[PDB]
RNA sequence: UUUUUUUU
RNA sequence: UAAAAAAA
């Protein structure tokens, strides 16, 4: 339940951004895929009132009602990379549920450019969650899946194609050099 | 197949058409990703610059449909030889459109449109783009009950039947349905310079 | 979302 | 005052 404009307003993030200065917030998009009966659920979480969308989505999974029998391959396409502390909350919540396997795909490597948020997401890509930045498909996946692709179109048909490619080309190599 | 059909490919298209006796030609170049189901195309009118709606030409641009790895991609395997397709579109007000096309990328199209009413939504340009239409596939045949949006409300319906035939025999798939969405990304006032975007993905029936 | 460097 | 690119 997103807007086509909001997609590029929050997911598209260049090295030097657009004409308005830093009008950007953090979003998360969880795609829970129960393969038992092929019963998928989807949802977006804005960065809410001093509770990062990671903790909000963790509490959503908590208070929604889980099924301890089968395994879930949950994908999560998020705009801004998770910070240090909520990444540790995420890995602690994933260690308690062995029937969960999560993939994390970010759009921009958001952090305070200090030391804690460097290894805060290095444990994920090395212990439980393969963490890489978005490319072409995961954007195209999150584009029509989460953001409503209904009748109207807010003049963003393929402008992302070049911006998605710039973001991939730069930040994916950045994230690979980080993981290495 | 994957070694010759790269993840990014361009094409060139030449169309000769005649609608209600008005002859014209269209030259275009495009680019996209065949395995991800996205493509864009830029067209230019070279003759007759069009007295009719451009939307009747958009559904004619199919080798860029995303197929799962466990579903044989019938249209991709036809290359490098290519394929042909022939389409008949009967509009509800008597308009008829017959299209033939060869794909080898080099596309050669021949189009003939006849019997369009002078006060109909096609010749009067009262259309607002095509609605989403799920085409069920089962040579390969496809039938569409397509709906054209009207400016004043309602829909303008048409029956479309298309036959796609590959130049080389390959394994035919089972029953499936393709979700397709086409968008006009940019156009001038007289629709002489048009860019189009297409997304297509197959699903099990 | 904060720094450092090169070029037009 | 615009904009291209790279390092942590
Ligand atoms: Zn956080």
């Amino acid at each position: 339940l997103l807007t086509a404009e909001t997609f590029r307003l929050q997911f598209n993030n260049k090295r030097r951004l657009r004409r308005p200065y830093y009008p950007r917030k953090a979003l998360l998009c969880y795609q829970l895929t129960p393969q038992n009966g092929s019963t998928p659920t989807r949802g977006y979480f804005e960065n809410k009132k001093e509770c990062h969308a990671e903790i909000c989505f963790i509490n959503e999974i908590k208070s929604m009602g889980l099924d301890e029998t089968q395994c879930y391959q949950v994908t999560c396409y998020l705009t801004w990379s998770p910070c240090s502390s909520c990444a540790w909350e995420l890995v602690d919540f994933i260690k308690a549920h062995d029937h969960l396997n999560l993939r994390i795909f970010a759009s921009r490597l958001y952090y305070h450019w200090c030391k804690p948020q460097q290894d805060g997401l290095r444990l994920l890509c090395g212990s439980q969650v393969p963490v890489e930045v978005m490319g072409f498909p995961e954007f195209a996946d999150c584009w029509e899946n989460f953001v409503d692709h209904e009748k109207p179109l807010s003049f963003n048909p393929y402008k992302m194609l070049e911006e998605l490619d710039k973001n991939s080309r730069a930040i994916k190599r950045r994230l690979d050099r980080i993981k290495q | 197949n994957m070694a010759i059909i790269k993840e990014f490919m361009r094409f060139k298209v030449h169309m000769e058409g005649s609608v209600n006796g008005h002859e014209f030609e269209i030259e275009g170049e495009g680019e996209g990703r065949p395995y991800e189901g996205t493509q864009t195309a830029k067209l230019k009118v070279t003759k007759g610059g069009l007295p009719f709606a451009w939307d009747i030409l958009s559904p004619q641009f199919k080798a860029y449909v995303k197929h799962p790895a466990d579903i044989p991609d019938y249209l991709k395997l036809s290359f490098p030889e290519g394929f042909k397709w022939e389409r008949v579109m009967n509009f509800e007000d008597g308009g008829v459109v017959t299209v033939t096309q060869d794909s080898s990328f080099i596309y050669k199209v021949k189009l003939r449109g006849t019997n369009f009413p002078s006060d109909g939504p096609v010749m009067q340009k009262k259309t607002m783009g095509w609605e989403a239409s799920s085409e069920r596939m089962y040579a390969l045949k496809g039938e569409i009950k397509q709906r054209l949006k009207l400016k004043d409300g309602g829909h303008y319906d048409a029956e479309v039947k298309t036959t796609y035939k590959a130049k080389k025999p390959v394994q035919l798939p089972g029953a499936y349905n393709v979700n397709i969405k086409l968008d006009i990304t940019s156009h001038n006032e007289d629709y002489t310079i048009v860019e189009q975007y297409e997304r297509a993905e197959g699903r099990h029936s």
